[PDB]
């Protein structure tokens, strides 16, 4: 039950929590925040409900079931990469959430042998976000934050896999948050900080409708000398197309 | 005093039968008990409608002299204490008492449905000693009023209700 | 194994130093947990030890106590490098392992398997309390060679007490009923509980022990001087209270999806019955359950059917609850005869040999979570009716007792066959006056099966050539393969489902789905409760109380089940609505037929 959880009005400053933040993750490496300004428009993402016209092609909504519509947004203004979605309150949403994700980089990414980089998201504005909805068995698989950070709404969020990470009994950890928003680091952010980090399994929830503020680097963004080679967007694009199933067009199929 | 209750058996039962039979009814053992009572919370119509929700319920969801302060009164009134009853009022209450049983001696001759005019004698006494609990409360060493008259109404009340 | 100073060694090189998938050491993650939670107890994931050391892992067969007392001593010193505060903390730690591939069942261990280590099923039939167990006769007590002064005949006595005192509950574990063939009286095992994992567990609930297999005697002598009674005891390591393959439940779903399972399963819930679809409806219906609901506002409603048969001679009602004995999961048979309340229910006694309290769940108790089957209800003492009376109102067993208090959980379903006073159904008279069972039992339960036997010139012929076929159809590996086959053969001359898919069926039913409802037709169906609450005001006396109502939905959930819907579904409260209100008819006096179109609005 115990995530550790911080008093913003008191860090609004951008000054209180810079190193902390990395020395709890050090062994929590999973985050929960409360009480920012986006209490009231936070509760208003029923607007993107019943678009289901367009087809995915890799970007936008997949409609996937009338169940699904995972909004997977190409970031707007990366070369062939332009998405929009009417995502009204969702757009603010992400603007707010947006702001709030680039100060916990911020204090959070600094601590790390490059503190430029992944925040380059900001040069490009290369956010691929993932607006998952399941609005109205088995459902997606145990869901590591395919990046390497995202904060996100969430009611339940969290299983647990058998596998060696944070709160390693490998049983299932799930827990709820009523009004809290959980934070949590990705995949390659561990190997660019040295292996501090963890994964979470997802599944779907009270609030089966995810979006998720993937910080999501930029497109050309030079992994370390392992990565060099392997860029983590087209690393990840493989991945996005690994775990749904992949038909609309030919090259995930081939994938 | 004593605390008697539990859940009442056929439910609600207790509504066609007598106020008691929360347990046997043999009246052999009611003879020695005094006081039959029913209580009144918040659910009284989640028989007819609500009970729907109510499932529901289950799948989608001091400011007084303090308690102390109660018992200090009370211990210093076990330890010393005359508030005793008032003649006026207690002949009142022999009066809408008495003269129950007169405008009823009256009406045998409509040949009521109330089965035997008990002797209500152990109950009048009752709330005579309740109008001086409630005189108590006030210290009056000849009862005031103001309490003894209330008693007497919530009591002639309850025993209409019985009777009824 | 004397020089494991070394192998002691190697083995905690696992201790800390190991970790995986990014880091996150699977004992750096235990030994803080311990720190912050004082448990005394370590956890020893099998599985990545298992990948660790394969030597390590197989040393727990030849001294796996003698391994594992050396290794908990290491892992103590090392949460208490790690927090020099903590040894002091408590007095010694115990480890425990995570999970073992061998499931040896209760009916199979051999003296291979003993002192060696074994993983069991089975339930808790009785526990007892504490025990400060004795364990220069150091733990003898039988063995005084010349320490008495007058040790010719002149008897020394020794004191039982100012001797060393472990932490030590007897758990009798046994086999799971229904599981047990007929006939064979179920297997016992006394598992025995420790300083962490004392009263851990309860009867009546299923448990899975890892302890070791030893040889070890009992000082309660009780047969001779130099032979203590000796008990092939169990010592637990770690209780679990507690799949199959995909494409398995891929068809399963292709089957459910179907529209005609509501019926197939119907027409396949019995191998050899004719006619009785209601009944056999009402059987299905109890037996696949309905998902249950803690009600910490007024009261725990439990989700579970209780169908009472009200049977009469001739009908093969006691057949078809054999048939639920044999393919439900947690059936328990007990009939009124030995009834013995104290039998059925929970109870608690002092052993006379031994002197100790225990307490010995019930055949209420070892039902949990599935179905008792009693029958020969009016054959069976006023008293068992009141304690059973109890039981099905709480649908547990609270106990406070010399000596003992708890409370067994005891949430399984009762079928019942019953027997109308005297002989048949008189007439349409009131099923109350035709039975001499107590008006409140008979509210507890919902559905009553009213069964009867009526002479027919034709009905009884077709019946009969039914059950003619039927005593027909009863009666290497290629032989084995052309047997199997022929035995599907016939059981696909009863034409739905075959069997063993069935019992699958209802194991993954009662496992999965967990349907639930819409705000849509409830209050419709309120409405349609009242309709009957004024013709049953229509009908005089009548039982139309809440417990009415919510059997209609405990009945849709099952049907959705049956669907494996997760939500209701229209039809399905349609079938919930008519099987009750013709249950209820069916109670009813020559009003019946009148009813017939009376309480008819809903049909
Ligand atoms: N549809 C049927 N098909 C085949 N056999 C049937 C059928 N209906 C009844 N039977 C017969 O019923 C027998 C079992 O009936 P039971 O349920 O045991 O009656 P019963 O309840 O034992 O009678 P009681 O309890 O003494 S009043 C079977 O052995 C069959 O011979």
């Amino acid at each position: 039950l115990r995530v550790p959880v911080i008093d913003l009005n008191r860090v609004s400053d951008e000054e209180q929590l810079l190193p902390v933040v990395r020395a709890i993750l050090l062994q929590h490496d999973t985050f929960l925040l409360k009480n920012y300004a986006n209490k009231a428009v936070l509760d208003a993402l029923l607007a993107g409900l019943t678009t289901k016209d367009l087809p995915d092609t890799s970007q936008g909504f997949d409609a996937n079931f009338v169940w699904l519509e995972q909004y997977i947004f190409d970031t707007d203004p990366q070369l062939r990469f332009d998405r929009k979605c009417r995502n009204e309150s969702l757009c603010s949403i992400y603007s707010r959430l947006f702001k709030l994700g680039l100060f916990f980089a911020q204090l959070c990414v600094k601590s790390v042998v490059s503190s430029a980089e992944l925040q380059d998201c900001i040069s490009t504005s290369h956010y691929a976000t993932k607006l998952t909805r399941y609005f109205n068995e088995r459902d997606y698989v145990t869901f590591l934050p395919t990046g390497v950070l995202t904060i996100f709404p969430c009611a339940k969020a969290i299983r647990y896999k058998p596998s060696t990470m944070a709160t390693t009994d490998n049983s299932w950890v799930s827990i709820d948050e009523p009004d809290c928003l959980l934070f949590h680091t990705g995949t390659l952010l561990a190997r660019w900080s040295q292996g501090m980090h963890t994964t979470s399994p997802l599944q779907i929830d009270p609030r089966a409708n995810i979006v998720s503020l993937t910080i999501w680097p930029p497109l050309t963004t030079p992994i370390s000398s392992k990565g060099e080679g392997t860029i983590a967007n087209h690393l990840l694009e493989q991945q996005i197309k690994a775990f749904p199933k992949v038909a609309q067009q030919y090259y995930p199929r081939e994938l | 005093s004593v605390l008697a209750a539990a859940n009442p058996i056929y439910g609600r039962y207790d509504d066609l039968k007598s106020p008691g039979d929360n347990i046997d009814f043999q009246t052999t053992i009611l003879s020695r008990f005094d006081m039959i009572f029913i209580v009144k919370d918040d659910h009284n119509e989640e028989r007819d409608i609500s009970i729907a929700n109510h499932v529901i319920n289950i799948h989608t969801g001091g400011s007084e002299i303090s308690i102390e302060k109660m018992k200090r009164y009370i211990t210093y009134c076990r330890l010393k204490c005359a508030p005793r009853l008032s003649p006026q009022a207690a002949e009142k209450l022999s009066s809408n008492f008495v003269t129950i049983r007169k405008q009823l001696l009256i009406n045998e001759l409509e040949s009521t449905e109330r089965s035997s005019i008990p002797i209500t004698i152990r109950q009048l006494e009752a709330i005579i000693r309740i109008t001086e609990s409630l005189a108590k409360l006030e210290l009056s060493p000849i009862a005031q009023e103001r309490h003894v008259d209330e008693a007497i109404r919530l009591f002639q009340a309850s025993t209409m209700d019985a009777a009824s | 194994p004397n020089v494991s100073r070394t192998i002691a060694r190697e083995l905690k090189s696992f201790l800390l130093e190991y970790t995986d998938e990014t880091g996150r050491s699977v004992y750096g993650a235990r030994i803080r947990t311990l720190g912050e939670m004082n448990s005394e107890s370590l956890e020893v994931n099998y599985r990545h030890l298992a990948e660790s050391k394969a030597i390590l892992a197989l040393f727990l067969a030849k001294c796996p106590e003698e391994m594992l007392k050396i290794f908990d001593l290491v892992a103590m010193e090392a949460t208490e490098l790690h927090y020099p505060d903590y040894a002091r903390i408590h007095s010694e730690i115990h480890v425990r392992i995570s999970d073992f591939p061998t499931i040896y069942s209760l009916r199979e261990l051999r003296e291979s398997n003993l002192s060696s280590l074994v993983r069991v099923t089975g339930v808790v039939t009785r526990r007892t309390g504490v025990f400060p167990q004795l364990k220069q006769d150091s733990n003898e007590e039988i063995r005084i060679s010349f320490c008495t002064n007058c040790k010719s005949k002149g008897p020394f006595r020794v004191n039982g007490e100012k001797t060393v005192y472990r932490n030590y509950q007897r758990v009798t574990l046994q086999e799971a009923p229904g599981t047990v063939p007929p006939g064979r009286l179920p297997r016992h095992r006394e598992v025995i509980l420790l300083a962490d994992l004392v009263d851990v567990s309860k009867p009546g609930e299923e448990v899975e022990v890892t302890g070791i297999y030893k040889n070890n005697y009992d000082g309660n002598l009780n047969a001779k001087n130099g032979f203590p009674v000796f008990a092939t005891i169990i010592e637990a390591n770690s209780i679990k209270r507690r799949s199959w393959t995909e494409e398995e439940e891929r068809e399963f779903r292709k089957i459910s999806r179907d529209r005609g399972i509501i019926d197939k399963i119907i027409s396949s819930m019995a191998p050899s019955i004719y006619g009785h679809r209601d009944i056999k409806t009402a059987v299905a219906c109890s037996l696949f359950g309905g998902v249950p609901k803690n009600v910490n506002g007024k009261h725990s409603i439990r989700g579970d059917i209780n169908v009472l048969l009200l049977g009469d001679p001739g009908t093969a009602k006691s057949q078809i609850l054999k048939y639920v004995e044999k393919t439900a999961h947690r059936a328990v048979f007990a009939t009124g005869q030995g009834a013995s309340a104290v039998g059925l229910t929970a109870s608690v006694r002092k052993d006379p040999i031994t002197k100790e309290w225990t307490l010995e769940g019930g055949a209420l108790v070892l039902a949990d979570k599935g179905v008792c089957l009693i029958d020969e209800f009016d054959k069976m003492n006023d008293q068992d009716r009141t304690s059973i009376h109890e039981a099905m109102e709480q649908q547990s067993i609270s106990i406070s007792k010399a000596g003992i208090v708890t409370t067994l959980q005891a949430r399984c379903s009762i079928i019942a066959a019953a027997n109308p006073n005297g002989g048949r159904y008189n007439s349409t008279l009131p099923l109350a006056q035709n039975v001499s069972l107590t008006e409140p039992i008979l509210s507890r339960f919902d559905i009553l099966c009213v069964v009867r036997d009526l002479v027919d010139e034709e009905a009884d012929e077709r019946l009969a050539t039914f059950v003619v076929d039927s005593h027909v159809r009863s009666h290497q590996l290629n032989a084995r393969q052309r047997r199997l086959q022929r035995q599907r053969k016939k059981e696909e001359e009863i034409s739905p489902i075959p069997q063993e898919l069935l019992m699958k069926y209802i194991h993954y039913a009662r496992t999965k789905i967990y349907p639930k409802l819409h705000q849509m037709d409830m209050d419709k169906v309120s409405r349609v409760y009242a309709d009957l609450r004024r013709e049953s005001i229509s009908t005089g006396s009548f039982p139309i109380t809440v417990r009415h109502l919510e059997s209609i939905l405990r009945i849709a959930e099952s049907f959705a089940k049956m669907r494996l819907s997760e939500f209701v579904s229209s039809y399905d409260l349609d079938r919930a609505i008519k099987v009750v209100v013709d249950s209820f008819v069916d109670a009813q006096k020559v009003s019946v037929r009148r009813q017939l179109r009376r309480s008819f609005a809903i049909y």
